[PDB]
């Protein structure tokens, strides 16, 4: 036979490997790829779906749809802060949104997100708000002109339902961890740009739901078995 | 498959603005950043090839777990295993799967035989495994004529030799494998996948006739999809399996501890 | 031919064309 | 043998000095649209920041041991370069570094200046141990090495100024882009370089991306009552620029 | 790459002579032999490629000892190790790194599994290793779900199998890994490349099921970097290693023993 | 399957072997290389950097920057010896020198050495001085004269700092190994040509600094793990 | 093609480009 | 892979094989062939030296 | 091309030219 | 030539021509 | 070129003739 020797690396099962393999089942025949709806080439258009965050993650909320909710009150003549959250994509809550889970399939991160805001009040209420971005190596901000001074967006709460707004990609690295240990990424951070007004008699009150999904800037890398999920024993049938 | 690059965006205002939508019309919101923030241009340059499907899906990982013991008493009788296929009792692989409502693939097979001594010795071992399409008739015995396998996808392993592998080409009756079903077998029991996903079993059985050594072989199975194509996503699994094909997740004497944490104050980090 | 991302040719050699497992993009 | 320097506003110059190795020859320039991670369109202060600021006076002795600094945290108090830093989560800049050092025709000595790298420094305790931030970022206030009592000693960085603070021999310290103040040579000393990193610009006040060591090689000596003279260290940032504005870091 | 061949020089003297400069400058000093020697023509023509980065950084060596004992009382918990990936831990190819501010490279990795026994036999014996990048599940027990693997590279070793290999590309966030790092994770902690070189971690799990043999595994793992590229040349390593991330040198109840031997008098060669 | 054989050296791992190799983590992609600057590609540019030798390697100076540094009589009236050293590059001092470590790397050198030399005494002083070489097979100079039958330079110290000069290569073989056990590749050695004079009440003394680097002859062979350095047990972390 | 340095034909045949861990000069 | 299968006589070695090798010692490179006199090719020009028999083969 | 001596074609392919050993006359 | 079902080239090796054991239709 | 009774090419590849040891008619 032809002269051949043995290179290292031979006679492995590596589950991360790439060749052809014999078949188990020659001359058999697969059935045809109707048109089937719903086509998928990768994970980045389910990047793209806005998904809710599960924000208002607290025992008093979290076994009911209302930790996807946060509550505002019309009462306070106040500048103050409404919410914050961390931005690291694979941190608590935003791990739990579907880009979180993607993003805890991945170990390396990059480009901006996508997040936006629906006033789901009374068609009658009017407010602006103030939604805004932390640049890390900073303490997330506790009076409202600072984080005037990151990047944010003042909302006209107009006839249309949603603003929707970019924390900016702001990397040292091309990429980022995908879930900090001892790191960060900065904060989301927002605030009563006015306070909220009701006319007479409205309930005293307002809801809002909060969105996130990758950019058309967005992709990932280094793809691992999630932190997300955990399986104990045997999966039982 | 790379993103564009992104423009420089100048800094401006005017009564054009598209940062305002509807997110209950379904579709995704306001969606460009060169909006909200006067970019210098880059290029943004990163490939997307390893969020492929073909990527993702196409990594192996383990399946199953087909534990043995060698009985003696009756070495003749005992000294097989079978194994109901399904993607759905290892939670890695199942949760790829579980994302969806459909999905196709050819299927690399590997085994990862292993004999575990409780004996002094182990000396030459043999060991078959068999794909048991259903309405093939399942071996009883570990000799049972079923061993013989004329057209059976039908395999072999001993001591010594490299890891055994196999491409399975996409097996279904249909387009694509049901990742959840929503219904029945037409006289209304096995309530979703356990009425779709009938593909039989694989099989296993010492060759080797009887012999001195107590032993237990265990191989792991995996498996990679790839020339995969996959159907309308869905939401991932949130907390611990429980029942193969069943979505079921209130464990008995146990409560829903999901995927989120709880924290303090909303207006903390 | 050549492989379109690279510098090199290779191509399948195994008998059953779903057998081969390794898709272009 | 003479040069002279501007650069923002202010200006530079020594009639006996010979002209900087520009580092790796790069001279220094703007991010490039091809590299950079950043989105926004960044902070140039230009000619309000690349400009000279100045070091407190050092001085030296036939007993002195060595000096060094950190950068950017050596110039964190340099108004416009300082704040503009201290507000944004990056940045990046090279430098222009010109050391003052004149004497007269009666002196004798000799000191090395090496830019250097991210020049990890080495504990002064033995074991579990690592370099506490203040000492790390000493601020414009610097590093000199001294002989004694230095608290905090688990947290200090080592004195050992010949084992180049790090374990590795000096004297091939020439490995980086350096010159001699030797006062036969020359009465100043001077090197430029570009920004540089593995990445395409840095959280500034968290690492510094560079730092400048100055070694008494040989021993400062004349007959004269002037026994000692100050050194002291002038820099302009270069191309500098900033991104991720907020609030002021503390 | 060659070196020119040298000319013949001619012997001469005139107003003209480079053999004098300013070392001062940081440029190197007066740089042709052909000025001060009356050279004949020589073909001067060794080549410097052996000198090449893709030689000398392109060269395997041993990395880390992944040294094991399977453990009998708990074979199902115990029998496992993790290790956090660092270049900082054998001296020769840490010094290879050891020499510049970054470097980059794609990764031959080699496995040099090693099976030593307590016992009269070792038997079949198969052995697994993950590469948990941050941020996977650590498998806690040598029976942890976090064995199956449906995208962490993990490969197989068994007895009487070949030497495993893999190339792993270059992985950084960055362009290039740090070699050192001048400051901290943005909190102030962990001063120098433990902040930056978080690769996380390699790790190893006995296969085969619990067995009666006593047995010892170690694997010595080897790596080569190629496809190499790397950033400003920095001095070499004086002293002994101390302190992986860190580059501490002063040991406990020791004295600074450098490379560097001493005569008795500077006359004396 | 091609009908194929089996060569020797098939099987076996070696630590210098060359192969292509399965990838671990198929699909991923690398960060981009940003144009960082200081760029390299072989040893041979670090030779060509001067390195100070550690000329003055005793206990007096040895922990500290003087065994870097001679110090010179400018009271003496005589012709004799200021220093000498060995030439082989992995010798003593040498070896420490970053050149000596390259080599000290490998077995095989080849080609001339630079060496250069600063009068770093009082600008107001003079003197010409003696820096030469001797070809082997001879034992170390003990006269002046000596060394002015080696290949030798005078040092002219005029306005411009440094004299710089070179051993020519004069090896039998084209290399010579990098570590001499029983065997040697000649001196340097250091004289006083003239006396050194300061002017009246200048300090009575004056220092000199010594480099070496790689000439444009310079090359090596047989990389091997260096001489230089040694590990004792496990580093710790 | 051909070995620059060389009298012989030989050229990559392994899937990802990055694997191939072999570099010219 | 390939498809491929192996014949008898591999994994042996033969002290008169025949192959290529790998290199123990990649990117080194030997030291220049100078002329020195006295080339040779074969044995032959060595048998065509007249050599003396000690024909004489006796104690004595 | 062919062999001189024979009927066939074959040619190097390890890596570095030395490492070969095996050569005509 | 190429298998006419398919996007490759393969062909037989083995000495003698039954011997092969592998059919199109 | 192909075998004469047959529809492929196969031909020697191992270094000195005689070890061949298989011969046509």
């Amino acid at each position: 036979g032809l002269p051949v020797f043995i290179t290292p690396g031979s006679g492995q099962f590596l589950t991360t490997d790439d060749f052809q393999s014999p078949c188990a089942l020659p001359w058999y025949h697969p059935t045809k790829e109707i048109s089937i709806p719903g086509e998928v080439k990768n994970l980045v258009e389910i990047c793209q779906v806005d998904s809710l965050v599960p924000i208002n993650n607290t025992d008093t909320y979290i076994n009911s749809e209302n930790m996807y909710s946060v509550v505002l009150q019309s009462s306070i003549n106040a500048p103050d802060k409404i919410f914050s959250i961390r931005t690291d994509v694979a941190s608590q809550p935003l791990a739990t949104t579907l880009i979180g889970e993607i993003s805890s399939y991945f170990t390396h991160w990059t480009g901006s997100l996508r997040f936006s805001f629906m006033f789901c009040g009374t068609a009658n209420t009017t407010v602006k708000l103030l939604l805004a971005y932390t640049p890390p190596g900073i303490a997330e901000p506790t009076t409202r002109k600072d984080a005037m001074l990151g990047t944010h967006v003042i909302w006209d709460v107009g006839l249309q339902s949603t603003i929707s707004m970019v924390v900016p990609w702001i990397s040292a690295s091309h990429y980022r961890n995908t879930s900090p240990g001892r790191s960060t990424s900065g904060y989301i951070t927002c605030w009563y740009q006015t306070r909220l007004v009701i006319p007479p008699q409205t309930p005293p009150t307002a809801r809002l739901l909060c969105f996130v999904s990758g950019c058309k800037d967005f992709c990932l890398r280094m793809a691992r078995d999630t932190n997300l999920h955990l399986q104990s024993g045997a999966i039982a049938q | 498959l790379v993103v564009p690059n992104i423009n420089s965006s100048n800094p401006t205002t005017s009564n054009s603005a598209p940062a305002l939508d509807a997110a209950e019309t379904g579709h995704t919101s306001s969606v460009q950043p060169e909006d909200v923030i006067e970019t210098r241009y880059v290029q943004t340059s990163q490939t997307r090839d390893e969020m492929s499907l073909e990527s993702f899906l196409g990594r192996s990982g383990c399946i199953h777990e087909s534990k043995l013991e060698v009985t003696l008493a009756n070495y003749n009788k005992e000294n097989f295993t079978v194994w109901a296929i399904n993607l759905q009792e290892m939670a890695q692989i199942r949760r790829k799967f579980e994302l969806f409502t459909y999905t196709r693939f050819d299927s690399e097979i590997t085994l990862v035989p292993c004999i575990s001594a409780l004996s002094q010795d182990i000396g030459h071992i043999t060991m078959q495994y068999m794909y048991v399409p259903p309405g093939a008739p399942v071996p009883n015995s570990r000799d049972d004529y079923a061993w013989q396998s004329g057209t059976n996808a039908s395999v072999f392993w001993q001591h010594g030799q490299a890891y055994p592998r196999f491409s399975l080409p996409f097996l279904s009756v249909a387009s694509a494998y049901y990742m959840f079903y929503d219904g029945y077998d037409e006289q209304d029991q096995n309530y979703g996948t356990a009425n779709t996903n009938n593909m039989g079993s694989l099989c296993s059985r010492i060759v080797t006739e009887k012999h001195i050594h107590k032993v237990h072989i265990m191989t792991r199975i995996y498996h990679k999809a790839k020339h995969v194509k996959a159907w309308c996503p869905r939401p991932p699994r949130a907390l611990e399996y429980t029942r193969a094909h069943r979505t079921n997740f209130k464990i008995e004497d146990r409560s829903i501890q999901t995927a989120i944490v709880t924290r303090p104050i909303i207006t903390t980090a | 031919a050549q492989v379109s991302r690279q510098n090199y040719f290779n191509i399948n050699y195994f008998k059953d064309a779903a057998s081969n497992g390794a898709s272009k993009l | 043998r003479i040069i002279q320097i501007t650069r923002g506003d202010s200006t530079i110059t020594s009639q006996d000095v010979a002209n900087a190795i520009v580092a790796y020859g790069v001279w220094p320039h703007y991010l490039s649209s091809k590299d950079a991670s950043a989105i926004d369109k960044p902070s140039q202060p230009d000619t309000s920041s690349n400009r000279f600021y100045t070091l407190r006076s050092v001085t030296w002795s036939s007993s002195s041991k060595g000096w060094w600094w950190k950068l950017p945290d050596a110039l964190k108090d340099m108004g416009i370069f300082g704040e503009n830093m201290f507000y944004h989560y990056l940045g990046r800049s090279g430098y222009t570094i010109h050391v003052q050092c004149n004497a007269s025709k009666f002196h004798q000595g000799t000191l090395i200046v090496a830019l250097i790298p991210e020049h990890q420094i080495a504990s002064a305790l033995h074991g579990n141990v690592n370099v506490g931030y203040n000492y790390t970022h000493p601020g414009e206030t610097g590093r000199e090495v001294k002989a004694e009592t230095r608290l905090n000693p688990d947290l200090q960085p080592t004195e050992e100024y010949w084992l180049n603070f790090d374990g590795t021999l000096l004297g091939n310290i020439t490995i980086f882009p350096h010159q001699f103040i030797n006062l036969r040579s020359n009465n100043s000393a001077t090197i430029i370089a570009p920004y540089v990193n593995a990445v395409p610009m840095d959280s500034m006040r968290s690492h510094n991306n560079w730092s400048l060591v100055i070694i008494p090689i040989c021993p400062l000596e004349t007959s004269s009552a002037i026994n000692t003279i100050p050194i002291t260290i002038s820099i302009s940032p270069m191309c500098a620029e900033f991104s991720g504005a907020r609030a002021k870091r503390q």
